[PDB]
């Protein structure tokens, strides 16, 4: 019930009364752990941006990382590093463009690598987590390029060097399954498996087509790399699941997040990061609300929780705020993270009861993306 | 004002988010930073690529194809922000996708987003 | 009278008597069975047409006459863009000023002079009656009046519905009578979102009444010489076709290498393509644009030859602002654009698409 | 009563209905005139900032210019150009620092000069207009350096090159009076005249001390270069006026903006740009309110207007908003500009009646500085 | 909330703009971006330069010298902004002036402003500003 | 008792029988009339002191003993910084371990050994009484116990109120008995806002109970050799004073050239300045720091000589983070710092201030 500012006033007054000395210095963040969460603020397309590093258990900002124009954040699942792909210009938002990847130490937040990406190759888009992706060994970062045509850049994080671009078909997003392989989603309704080397045409194999041309699959699917589970909602809350854990795509039965009566009464998912997935519990969380069909990027005030195997609904939480984005911590008794772009506030909820526990406000100008590590 | 309500176009004020041609705009209206409905502000660069939507015009009952264009090479204007997504499709149907910074082709390789213009290019 | 002028033009259009050796009419090179273009094979394939002497080749590809009546008369607009006119270089102001030129051109119909053309008209009792009814008694006795009247009649006939029927699948879809396939609709969406519509739509904004998929402007898109056509024409290895700059009265060196944007209507059936017939296939004409946008090695190679596209005949004043669009056309989008451009084919030429 | 957005909807619908074509293009701003006004947003110390160019007559944003960290704007009085001294970093707010001057064309807003300033020499401070100043010929830009000591940098705008730093005494601010001379205000209470050649120590002369040590002169005096009139309020609203028009300082009789009875009642100036000066009218405008003596940077709700020659009060306006900065147009029937940092809004008033005519909102994150050209 | 009213210090919440040591802060409180009352957040650089104010502590009735320090080399935090000016003097008395970016001496020549810390260095009063 | 032990130390302190030829006592070099420093002019001015033999000079300047009792025993703190001890290089752990060293140093009091010291102690009936009362019968017959006891009394005497009275103007102002002048107050504010307080203040934050204007750490501020003092010391032109690295048991190369931060109390009356007495005027010692900050050509020049300050004697481990502060002291700030430092003069030395 005592706030963090009140606790600190008490502590500082006791040190003053006791005559305690301490040296002003640069703090280290606490060690990365399951309840650390990162919030990125694309700032409604501003030329510079910010990421907030947060202790979810305390509801406290423990660090920040500056970024350039629409950067893509990634967080190693084991907690060993974080990194982003970013873009800057010689005079704020014009002149010469430099695209680069920086890797950071997760406790000092100092850059430990700054790697230039030649010929300005990043795709500049409102932030989609799976447009830049670590392989599961953490040694390689893969990023999407849209112009002049779809391609995938390969960055060697261990050797701190850009490696190559790969040409790909008309496909989007990058879900890595092995040191040398990832999947993309194709315009034709298939996934493409891409297996690449340092040089040479990559081996690209399409899966079966798995959805019709008029089912629209959102820009923010959840992907659990450690489970190889791709959880892909459509505009109506139908959920496609793809099991990539064998190294090939296996199509799981589709589930409906909303009932037929709810859909008839206008319930649809909506927001930005509309879906989360908890690996250990095998559970799916989806941001939903009553809305017109083309209001699919507006906030939502409800989260439905369902069993990924059977599709059975476990809960429907009333969030009590306008929520654009959700994610969960990957530990036992996980937290449900609920970010409001409009309130610039992260609301931290108990993922089992749905109760709001605490919140962190003043998170930049238009915070949109929540990332956690799967450390377990 | 209910953000989840069906969007209702008007043809009486171009600086408002419900103006009919802004049915799939994502960003800022150029008219509010020194441009006009279909011209970029001074100092920016006009992209040659576009994004399309079919926008109903309540003035004449007709739907028109709006081929939006970004004005680029400046930090985001911050004035008259709007985000509408009528007909808007995911990134794998990019001709209708509006989170992409469509600054491709702008002079001087300009790729930062300032604002968007809303010119008509045809009927639906 | 409107009918009568155009009916008189109809007779002239197919009359070989307007050619020196009486072998060639307008319809020889502008064959109505081929969307008013030239099916005959010459020394350069179909790239350039052979004249009435059976030997002389031109150096430009014979364009369709379909929809030519929609083009404005030649003028400089307020932004200093030249627009409108006739011939690939706009050197004729309008259809009436263009009509007499093939007749007197020694590499085409090759009549010696106006007097010889009037003498041919006079020989024909049907022309005496038809001309005199529209232009007055004695018209065929005055070479200048007779030549001017014949051009008038020809221009009037090209302004009829027969040349500009607006019955392509595209027109039917726009009238709500039919729907595009997903592939055609995709190609339409590509056409409008990529750089194509910056030159191949009538208007910069708003809605055209009678779209013909050209803005009537002059652009240099950086095409190479067609070597076999240029050898056939006999103009010489050192010749340069300066496009608009060659129009008498244009002196601006910025107009060098600029050619009038063709209407894309019937493009599917009027190969080969560009002002010198350099590309055989419609796909190749579309792939040419990727040379400005793609970094792939394939983008620099003409798929018909396996060789580089070639150095521009005029390597200055390229429309780089429009051409350097930042986005290349992948194969699925080239497929879509071919499908869409095939929808611009007039109904009566749909049978031609098979071949 | 018809708004600009309404008038623009009607014109667009008429163009549509008539089939009037127009080519999408980059617009030119209207010619600079007496009623153009520039609003700088330092954005509460953000690494990147914005300037808004406004037509004060229509109440319309006619353009913008991007800047770096705490830039100093200047506007040529004759309307021929605008410029700024700005500061960028190679990785947003960290890495190699570059300070530079850009000069812009006032109708295309395109940079016509970009002049690097060696060894990152700018003083980084909350924005004070007279910390970067043009000479009256418009050919030289002078900027202040605080570290390692007070100094003034000379930038040749004609030859587009930094020239040199001038060593000065313990002095602050820069009021140019000629192509080769400017005045500064010294810690000891005198003004210093600095006369500078193309080479040498400058010739530096002091006036006598004109204020005592306990009289505090605000960071934002008004300076009319064309009048040679420096108007410098203290924290109590006592107004020092210095005539620089003969090329030497002559100190005018001090005037009190507030009466003794008002001062006893807590009236004091307060805000950022607290004082404006209209040259043709010889009139002084001062933002004031009832306030504790150490709330001197808070908004004020009143403006007092007084005759600069006699010190008689001409008016006292209730502004009707929390105002931080004021300035006026330099034409007849001047506008009084009243900028609210908190509202991010420029309120535009008739300077004679004090009545609000129109306002321009959404001006960045914390806009603070108004600049007008004196074109008469 | 009256912004023009005499400022009233408290000793119960360091994240609030009326916390007693913040009597001449200008910027953002470091404790709100991963620092603490007297420490910089990770990744930032602690300046050696400082600004002073005599700040009255309502708890013990004494006035302390707070020698503020900037944490530099990051964009402004945006969290817990505050501007107080108790005893604050114009720029020509720079020891007491708070619009200056006091990032001098920061490692790596960091000069951008992120947030400010509020340590005590001593007791005392100033001539221009004593309780 | 503690009183008695110090009273014994008071006797020893002024006793020249502790020097080989009986020519000098502690008080000779640490003169109480000069805040316990050496007024005598030798071959290098007042830079270094002459020993009992009348010819030998040291290589370092004699420090004040005022306030030396506030310095903690030598140790290495949790951040790996050495702090405390005695001598400019910290080679003695505390005042007790220091006191015996001048006695046996051939360039100072020059006693041949502890036994010679004991013998001189035994010769004095007042010492037999005084030492025996505190340490037990026969103390003076045992050279080790005698010498160790003499050092204990001397350390006790130095820890009395007479060495550390806290009665300077600065002290009176902090007790609220009087006010600084405007100049002195400016000087104090300069000292706290500029780099000086990074090294010359007991604590990092909070309020020190008995401030002595040092943090007791070791720094290399890049001082040049004092040429005439180095010549007078006889250590050779090839000698390098490595400061703290010279303490036995210190091996870490990063301590080379570092010296103990001196207390600034009575600084106005204890010139010349620095470990080697190189600067005679307090204003010159202050101006020295401008060499790391100012870009004016005068910053490179020692005003006392009109020539460059000179290269550092030890050109590594300079405390650049603290020294390169980005801010120059202009003349007005240097005047204000002098005025402030003069307020750190003990009450009994205020008459020396002129
Ligand atoms: C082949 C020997 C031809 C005969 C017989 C005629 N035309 Fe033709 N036409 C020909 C070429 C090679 C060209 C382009 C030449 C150039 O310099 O650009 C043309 C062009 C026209 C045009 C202009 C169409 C446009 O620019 O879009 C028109 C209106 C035209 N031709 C009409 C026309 C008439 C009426 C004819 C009989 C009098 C005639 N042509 C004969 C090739 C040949
Ligand atoms: C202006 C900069 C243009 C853009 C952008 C595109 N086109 Fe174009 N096209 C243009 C000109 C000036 C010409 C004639 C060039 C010459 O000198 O011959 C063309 C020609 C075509 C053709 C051939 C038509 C014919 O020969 O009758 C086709 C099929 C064509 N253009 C298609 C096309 C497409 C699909 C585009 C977007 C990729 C496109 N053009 C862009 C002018 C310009
Ligand atoms: C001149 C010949 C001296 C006599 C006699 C004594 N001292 Fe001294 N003292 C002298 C010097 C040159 C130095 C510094 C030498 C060095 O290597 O650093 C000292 C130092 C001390 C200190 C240390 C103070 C500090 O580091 O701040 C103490 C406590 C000290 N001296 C005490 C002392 C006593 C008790 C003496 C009589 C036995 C004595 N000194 C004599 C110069 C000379
Ligand atoms: C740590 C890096 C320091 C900073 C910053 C300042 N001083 Fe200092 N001071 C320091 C040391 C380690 C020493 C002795 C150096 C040596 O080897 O001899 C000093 C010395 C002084 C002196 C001379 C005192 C005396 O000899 O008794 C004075 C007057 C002095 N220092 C003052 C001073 C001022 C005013 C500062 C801010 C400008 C300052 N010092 C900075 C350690 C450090
Ligand atoms: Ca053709
Ligand atoms: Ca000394
Ligand atoms: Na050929
Ligand atoms: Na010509
Ligand atoms: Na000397
Ligand atoms: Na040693």
């Amino acid at each position: 019930q005592e706030t963090q500012g009140q606790a600190a006033a008490r502590a500082a007054a006791a040190d003053l009364a006791a005559g305690q000395d301490d040296e002003p210095r640069i703090l280290e963040a606490p060690a990365p752990d399951a309840r650390r969460v990162y919030v990125n603020d694309p700032a409604h397309f501003a030329a510079v941006t910010q990421q907030f590093v947060i202790d979810g258990e305390a509801g406290r900002v423990i660090g920040m990382i500056d970024g350039g124009f629409l950067p893509n954040p990634v967080v190693a699942d084991d907690g060993s590093f974080i990194a982003h792909a970013s873009t800057v210009f010689s005079r704020i938002a014009r002149g010469e463009r430099t695209d680069y990847v920086e890797v950071f130490d997760p406790v000092t937040l100092l850059p430990t690598a700054d790697i230039e990406l030649p010929d300005a190759p990043r795709f500049l888009v409102g932030t989609y987590p799976w447009m830049t992706s670590l392989t599961p060994d953490g040694k390689t970062l893969l990023f999407y390029q849209f112009s002049p045509a779809p391609a995938v850049g390969v960055v060697d994080l261990e050797g701190k060097a850009f490696k190559r671009m790969l040409d790909v078909p008309d496909c989007y997003h990058i879900f890595p399954t092995a040191p040398d392989t990832f999947f993309m989603h194709c315009r034709d309704g298939s996934l493409a498996k891409v297996a690449f080397g340092t040089e040479g045409t990559p081996e690209i194999t399409h899966t079966e087509v798995f959805h019709p041309e008029d089912e629209f699959l959102i820009n923010h699917p959840a992907y659990s790399q450690k489970a190889g589970r791709l959880v892909w909602p459509t505009y109506t809350g139908k959920i496609h699941q793809i099991d990539l854990s064998s190294g090939d795509a296996k199509f799981l039965p589709a589930v409906e997040a909303l009932t037929e009566a709810e859909r008839a009464d206008g319930w649809r998912p909506g927001g930005w990061q509309q879906v989360a997935y908890h690996r250990a519990l095998d559970r799916i969380y989806l941001l939903v609300d009553q809305r017109d069909e083309w209001r699919h990027k507006t906030a939502s005030r409800f989260v439905v929780v369902l069993d990924a195997k059977t599709g059975e609904r476990l809960a429907k939480f009333e969030m009590g705020h306008e929520i654009d984005s959700i994610n969960v911590s990957q530990d036992e008794k996980p937290l449900l993270y609920a970010l409001s772009t409009g309130d610039k506030t992260l609301y931290i909820h108990d993922a089992e009861s749905g109760e709001e526990l605490r919140s962190v406000n003043q998170l930049g100008h238009g915070p949109q993306v929540i990332t956690t590590a799967d450390m377990g | 004002t209910d953000p989840r309500a069906k969007w209702v176009p008007q043809d009486n004020d171009i600086q408002a988010c419900d103006y009919w041609r802004h049915c799939s705009i994502d960003g800022n209206i150029c008219d509010c930073s020194g441009g006009s409905l279909t011209n970029c502000p001074p100092g920016t660069k006009l992209a040659t690529a576009s994004w399309v939507a079919s926008c109903y015009n309540p003035t004449d009952g007709q739907s028109y194809l709006i081929a939006y264009r970004d004005c680029c090479g400046y930090n985001v204007s911050g004035r008259c922000p709007c985000l509408n997504t009528e007909g808007e499709l995911p990134v794998y149907r990019p001709e209708f996708a509006n989170d992409i910074i469509w600054c491709f082709g702008a002079e001087d390789d300009a790729m930062t987003y300032h604002c968007t213009i809303s010119p008509i290019v045809g009927k639906a | 009278a409107d009918d009568a002028l155009a009916a008189l033009g109809a007779q002239l259009f197919v009359d070989p008597a307007l050619s020196r050796n009486a072998t060639q009419s307008c319809a020889t090179c502008h064959d109505p069975a081929r969307a008013f273009t030239d099916p005959r094979e010459g020394k350069a394939g179909l790239a350039v047409s052979v004249g009435d002497d059976g030997q002389s080749h031109g150096d430009r590809n014979t364009p369709t006459l379909g929809y030519a009546a929609l083009v404005p008369a030649f003028h400089r607009d307020a932004n200093g863009k030249y627009k409108g006119g006739q011939f690939w270089d706009g050197r004729a102001d309008d259809l009436k000023q263009q009509a007499g030129q093939p007749m007197l051109n020694p590499v085409e119909m090759a009549m010696p002079d106006r007097a010889a053309v009037a003498a041919r008209l006079r020989d024909d009792p049907a022309y005496r009656t038809g001309f005199e009814a529209l232009f007055g008694k004695g018209v065929l006795d005055d070479p200048e009046r007779a030549f001017d009247a014949a051009a008038e009649a020809l221009a009037a006939y090209q302004a009829t519905g027969e040349f500009s029927p607006f019955d392509s699948k595209y027109d039917r879809v726009m009238r709500g009578e039919e729907k595009f396939t997903p592939l055609e609709e995709f190609g339409y969406t590509v056409f409008i979102t990529e750089n194509c519509r910056l030159c191949h739509m009538q208007r910069k904004q708003g809605v055209a009444e009678r779209e013909t998929f050209t803005n009537f402007e002059y652009h240099n898109i950086g095409l190479p010489v067609n070597e076999t056509a240029r050898e056939a024409s006999g103009l010489g290895a050192d010749h340069v076709d300066h496009g608009l700059l060659a129009r008498p009265g244009i002196e601006d060196p910025a107009q060098s290498g600029r050619f009038k944007v063709p209407s894309l209507r019937n493009v599917a059936v009027t190969g080969p393509y560009m002002h010198n017939g350099v590309f055989t296939d419609l796909r190749t004409a579309i792939l040419f644009y990727n040379k400005y946008t793609s970094r792939r090695p394939e983008a620099k190679i003409n798929p018909e030859t396996g060789a580089p596209w070639g150095e521009p005949e005029v390597a200055r004043n390229l429309s780089l602002a429009e051409l350097q669009s930042g986005l290349m056309l992948d194969d699925g989008r080239v497929d879509a654009l071919v499908a869409f451009l095939e929808t611009l084919t007039d109904r009566r030429y749909e049978p031609l698409l098979e071949e």
